[PDB]
């Protein structure tokens, strides 16, 4: 007799969504304005 | 003419037998293809209630992941 099980085995698949990434943590606006302008904040407003 | 005749009984209980011991083996394969796809970075769940069942296995009952997990534990210390 022929054995009815067979070693094909059943699949499942992960749910990958990907969706859109993030912008990365944009500079603060304190050091944005350093290499920018090459002053501080503070330097700046004391003209 | 008999024994033949037996032999075609025998036979299919041991078929039977091997139909058994192939699922209960199944049954492993598909839990460490299970536990391989959620360690290499994919969400799929691992929980005995939530493998997937194509009678080449049957229902997963939850003696068979304290199988798996005696199993794989007595793998990795023999390495």
């Amino acid at each position: 007799h022929k054995q009815k099980v067979t070693q094909e085995l059943p699949e499942s698949t992960s749910f990958d969504v990907k969706g859109i990434e993030q912008e990365a943590t944009a500079k603060p606006f304190a050091k944005d304005f350093w290499e920018t302008h090459g002053e501080t904040l503070d330097e700046y407003n004391s003209r | 003419e008999q024994v033949q005749n037996q032999m075609n009984a025998w036979t299919k209980a041991q078929a039977k037998a091997l139909d058994d011991s192939m699922k209960s083996m199944n049954k492993l394969d598909v839990i460490d293809k299970q536990f391989q796809k959620r360690i290499n970075g994919e969400w799929v769940s691992t929980d005995f209630k939530d493998m997937p069942v194509n009678e080449n296995t049957g229902e997963f009952k939850h003696s068979d992941m304290v199988n798996y997990a005696n199993k794989k534990l007595a793998e990795i210390d023999s390495m």
